[PDB]
């Protein structure tokens, strides 16, 4: 449900930012931030990137505070 | 539009041809 | 240990937590009429 | 322990009912019932016993005066149980659909060209111009909650979720200020505005045993061992 | 002296009722002699499970209340006097019997069982020896239920 | 053996849902969904691929499950 | 077949030529 949340108000903040390639769909810009949050993904590609600089800060933010927050604090309610 | 030479991609760009913005300044810079 | 420690607290937290949002939507909800005896019932023996 | 001893430090002797908090009046072979007084609900102008405990925070001792009865565990059930549960929910849901509408019409917002003209002709020209006045509307009610919040209290982490609220609210505020303007720079910052808002509907889950750990969790995380280790 | 109590509250108790909650034995005797219904049940909110109200289910019935408190000489005086023996095997709202309400009203803390445990065992002594026809321990609660049968359904290891 | 048991299932699920490229073996797949395990992946390729969108999902299912559920499951055991 | 445009390769796509299936609807689409 938290995962959910984060992922679904980020892929919505991203799909208006821009189109680009890719993330012009929400099923498929979902897909491309849940590869992020699985912790596999191809970083600062940026090209046709509208904001890049805007946009990779905004990678920075969404990335690192999935992997760091919500993953280490669900592994860590597991043990 | 495009941003020529010294132009900022924060948004909006779109920077030119011969330019490339840089993820740090978001000015383009080209050659 | 943040989210151990969370957890130990979180019967206690989550009470606390309740508290503060209830009073403030009392605050802000106009001090429109509402409830203003406390009893609890209770059975234990002790005998 | 004193605090609650001075609201249920009930007495009985000649002339022991008015000093008395608490009286208990009712045994069956098995049971008891006890009875609170109480003065702390009745505590309003002054911050109160009542008052101190909703408000107190970071004192660190708190897990026990919130946790203290009949009263404010008995008085925080007889609020809620009876109607503040339902009021909360319909808070929550209203602020989804603010965020709904936000996103959608930044999904959808026209590439233009910035800002204005806008058409505002047809369905798809009038159900985007809807959803960006209603979002810059829903705006306005934080920015006007959260400066009330700073004006009752100006002195002075905690609370660590109303902070949030005010500064995307200002977000929105600067790109609608921007739209004006005109400026295509001004999306950036409504595309903050968008995802920070998401984040913090996350909130309204609190009070939620399950729920309400995950919550405070997270914001343990910012205050403390991210920032620190940032 | 057989007069009950009408709100939602204390409703169907009766004085016999409180002279037991009290643990007197003299007012017992008293109200018993003076013809007080020993099958009265006491079923008002303050005889169920806390809302919290609470609080104190026992149930309902002076001989159920009698042992639930772990009062046996006067479990005893309620089956055994001249002037109404109570009816051992009576169910009240919920189907339960003494033997049943003794089965809900264990917490499962060593002094719990140890009481709850030989009231049960007296209960028993007392229908073999009064009324040895009566299988107490196969009589089934409103939801079919035999005594062990709840236990088992609650917890009550 | 339960890791064998997940993996070796997901295998056959994959294998006859579209051969493709490199999926068309069991010996490779497995070595394809062995490294997913590990963690080391590439994703959505999709190319080349029939029901992509079901098939994502299922990635998507058994991908994050697995390293979700077993390596951290197995990995809270460790300490 | 090729889903022609407006064609949904949730399974048998083998989308056409032009088409290109994209991992959300499922259907087909070109250009």
């Amino acid at each position: 449900f938290v995962y959910l949340v984060f992922l679904f108000g980020f892929s919505t903040a991203v799909v208006t930012l821009i189109e680009d390639g890719k993330y012009n769909s929400l099923y498929s810009t979902c897909l491309e931030l849940f590869k992020f949050t699985i912790g596999m993904g191809d970083l600062e590609f940026t090209e046709n990137y509208d904001f890049k600089a805007v946009f990779i800060i905004l990678l920075l933010a969404y990335v690192i505070l999935t992997y760091i927050l919500l993953l280490n604090m669900l592994i860590a309610l597991m043990g | 539009e495009c941003r020529k030479m010294f132009g900022g991609c924060s948004v909006d760009s779109d920077c030119c041809a011969h330019l490339g913005c840089k993820p740090t300044l978001k000015y383009c810079a080209w050659d | 240990e943040t989210v151990n420690k969370i957890a130990q607290e979180s019967k206690n937290i989550w009470k606390l937590q309740r508290a503060i949002t209830i009073l403030d939507t009392e605050k802000s909800f106009l001090k429109c009429m509402r409830k203003a005896x406390x009893x609890x019932x209770x059975x234990x023996x002790x005998x | 322990g004193v605090l609650a001893y001075i609201l249920q430090r009930e007495i009985h002797e000649p002339e022991c009912r008015h000093l008395s908090r608490k009286f208990t009046e009712w045994a069956y072979g098995p049971v008891h019932s006890s009875l609170y007084d109480l003065s702390c609900i009745d505590t309003c102008e002054k911050n109160s016993v009542l008052e101190v405990i909703a408000y107190s925070s970071s004192e660190t001792p708190n897990r026990h005066d919130m946790l203290l009865v009949e009263p404010l565990n008995r008085l925080l059930q007889d609020k809620w149980d009876r109607f503040v549960k339902r009021i909360f929910y319909f808070n929550f849901f209203v602020y989804c659909l603010y965020m709904i509408i936000f996103t959608a019409a930044a999904y959808y917002r026209p590439v233009e060209g910035l800002p204005p003209y806008k058409l505002k002709n047809t369905v798809g020209d009038y159900f985007r111009v809807t959803g960006e006045i209603l979002s810059v509307s829903g705006g306005v009610y934080f920015f006007f909650r959260g400066i009330q919040y700073f004006l009752q209290r100006r002195p002075s982490v905690d609370s660590y979720s109303e902070i949030l609220f005010f500064v995307q609210s200002l977000f929105m505020l600067v790109s609608v200020v921007l739209y004006f303007s005109q400026r295509k720079e001004y999306v950036a910052s409504m595309v903050f505005s968008l995802a920070m808002g998401w984040t913090n509907m996350l909130y309204y889950t609190r009070g939620f045993q399950q729920m309400g750990i995950y919550a405070v969790m997270i914001e343990k995380m910012i205050l403390r061992d991210l920032c620190r280790f940032m | 002296v057989n007069a009950s109590y009408t709100d939602s509250y204390y409703k169907g108790q009766t004085a016999l009722h409180i002279a037991i909650e009290r643990r007197n034995m003299t007012l017992v005797t008293l109200l018993v002699e003076n013809g007080a219904d020993v099958q009265a049940a006491a079923n008002g909110d303050f005889f169920k499970k806390t809302k919290g109200r609470p609080g104190f289910y026992f149930g309902e019935l002076p001989l159920s209340l009698a042992a639930c408190t772990n009062q046996l000489a006067i479990v005893k005086f309620l089956l055994q006097n001249s002037w109404q023996p109570a009816d051992i095997s009576a169910r009240d709202s919920v189907g339960n019997t003494v033997l049943h309400a003794l089965v809900e009203v264990a917490d499962n803390t060593v002094d719990n069982t140890k009481f709850v445990t030989s009231m049960y065992n007296e209960i028993l002594i007392l229908g073999a020896k009064l009324h040895p026809t009566l299988k107490l321990e196969e009589i089934t609660n409103r939801k079919g239920l035999t005594p062990l049968a709840l236990a088992a359904s609650s917890g009550k290891i």
